[PDB]
């Protein structure tokens, strides 16, 4: 399965931490590092924000809802390029925003976990 | 000359009569002066034409093109002649990506390149291992070139288009735990794998541009170390860490993507050097000329990183290209850096790696596996490859 502890953050923020990931807390939400010491560890972070995303993103079916995204590709290493996502989700009159990185060497990542983790997260 | 009246004398022949002639221009004291007498007797456009199939061909072209100075552009014109009746040349098999007088020319600048810089000649022989599954199963460990690995599955082909986790799992790195994979090894498996990845002959695409068998890549290696002031021990760590994070299957793959029709940017080969990357760096500048280099297609660059020379002297160009890199950067302005390393000196990386401290290799490992001094560190890739280091560190291990 994709995840286990509930997380709860004081603005509001709860969602599950990603199996073997280490969580810590962030001004608006929580940080996620892949355990243990990886070639390349996906880096997620999950946050409360109250303005809207920037206009004229890509839209994605997520859930019920939609979502608002965009990815960045550029020159990395021997392990590929760096590749980030940044996604956002209405929660109510605010958003839910999973920010995710990782490379690859076979095009763009499937950032399937960080989509799983934007869909689990809700605002309390 | 003795070898151009013995050629004369043979002249599709057999592949005995083809073997023998090719023999003879690899074992001719003259090279030029048996080049001129064919070009003067019309009888070389004769012998290009009359040695085939492509396999033979591609051993006779490479051996005239690497031997020859003073003729060679009268033999390469004598090729081309050769070449309007016969569109394919050696266009064939693992070489379909180069045009025949790009190969040629590729073999010509690779051997005067092998020459001055001083990694022509054989010396090492074996021995490969015999591993097909797993870590440390890739070209390093078994010296099974990835352009002679037969074509994945079609299946197989279109999940990894459609990101298919499992079968993309099976293609790519197989290490996750870096600390645990070396702690199951002993110093002497560890020192058995590093002098198996340098001892061996290169896995190369051009063996016939070398005067006799092709060099061992521990003389390669020291050729690179010296034109781009590293150390073989630096070179050697570096790729025996990609190595180990390294199959059979991801050799399959990187090469394959690479050159079909999606021309994947994937990272190939001995240093895993990224293709594009190769490309906007020119990162086979000391071993091809300007007019071969701009007019390589990118599949014949994917091609030539499966090529070990190729592969290592773009490896070191690099390596080197990361540490000029950073000894121009501000540490305090790589707050995460410095936390990680904090011994790191980035003048010192200006320099040869004998007097790096060794958080300067670590550091280096990082921005090897990953985009160089953006202060996001790899937090294991530097542990990973400071243990490759201090393998080649041993005085078991010597070098050229
Ligand atoms: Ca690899
Ligand atoms: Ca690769
Ligand atoms: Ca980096």
């Amino acid at each position: 399965v994709d995840f286990d502890k509930t997380l709860t953050h004081p603005n509001g923020l709860v969602v599950e931490r990603p199996v073997g990931f280490d969580a810590r807390r962030s001004a608006e939400g929580f940080r996620f590092d892949e355990g243990g010491k990886l070639r390349n560890p996906r880096q997620l972070e999950v946050q409360r924000q109250d303005a809207p995303p920037p206009p004229d993103l890509a839209s994605r079916r997520l859930g019920d809802g939609e979502a608002r995204y965009k990815v960045e590709e550029d020159d990395g290493g021997s392990a590929g390029s760096e590749y980030r996502l940044w996604a956002a989700k209405p929660a109510g009159a605010r958003w839910i925003v999973v920010s995710a990185s990782e490379q690859s060497e076979d095009g763009e990542p499937t950032f399937a976990l960080a989509w799983a983790l934007l869909e689990r997260a809700r605002l309390q | 000359t003795a070898t151009s009246d013995l050629i004369e004398s043979l002249i599709q022949v057999t592949r005995q009569e083809a073997r023998r002639v090719i023999a003879a221009i690899r074992n001719d004291n003259v090279p030029d002066a048996t080049i001129a007498a064919l070009d003067k007797s019309g009888s070389l456009i004769k012998l290009f034409q009359r040695v085939g199939p492509p396999e033979l061909a591609r051993s006779l072209i490479a051996s005239i093109a690497g031997r020859t100075t003073m003729q060679r552009y009268q033999a390469r014109n004598a090729l081309i002649r050769s070449l309007i009746n016969n569109p394919l040349g050696t266009q064939t098999d693992n070489w379909i990506y180069f045009p025949t007088i790009t190969f040629f020319d590729i073999c010509a600048d690779l051997a005067d390149a092998a020459g001055r810089l001083g990694f022509a000649a054989a010396g090492a022989t074996g021995v490969a291992s015999q591993a097909i599954q797993g870590p440390f199963s890739g070209v390093g460990a078994t010296g099974v070139n990835p352009t002679d690995l037969p074509s994945i599955a079609f299946g197989d082909q279109l999940k990894l288009l459609n990101k298919d986790p499992a079968t993309v799992t099976k293609y790519s790195n197989p290490l996750g735990d870096l600390g645990a994979y070396l702690s199951q090894l002993s110093p002497q498996d560890k020192l058995n794998q590093a002098q198996t990845l340098v001892g061996q002959p290169i896995s190369t695409l051009f063996p016939d541009a070398y005067p006799g068998n092709p060099p061992s890549r521990a003389k390669v290696m020291s050729a690179a170390a010296r034109k781009y002031d590293l150390t073989p021990q630096l070179i050697g760590a570096i790729i025996l860490a990609e190595q180990r994070d390294q199959t059979r299957d991801e050799d399959a793959k990187d090469y394959q993507a690479a050159v079909s029709i999606k021309s994947a940017n994937t990272s190939i080969g001995l240093g895993q050097v990224v293709v594009s990357t190769a490309i906007k760096y020119e990162l086979f500048t000391d071993l091809l000329g300007q007019p071969v280099r701009r007019g390589l297609s990118r599949k014949a660059v994917a091609t030539l990183l499966a090529s070990d020379e190729f592969n290592i002297f773009a490896t070191a160009r690099y390596i080197r290209y990361v540490a000029n890199l950073a000894s121009q950067q501000d540490l305090r302005k790589l707050p995460k850096t410095r936390g990680a390393f904090p011994s790191i000196d980035l003048r010192a990386y200006a320099g040869n790696p004998r007097n790096w401290p060794r958080d300067n290799v670590r550091a280096l490992a990082s921005e090897y596996t990953s985009r160089p001094w953006d202060d996001n560190l790899s937090p294991g890739w530097p542990m990973f490859v400071d243990d490759a280091y201090a393998t080649f560190l041993d005085p078991g291990m010597r070098f050229p």
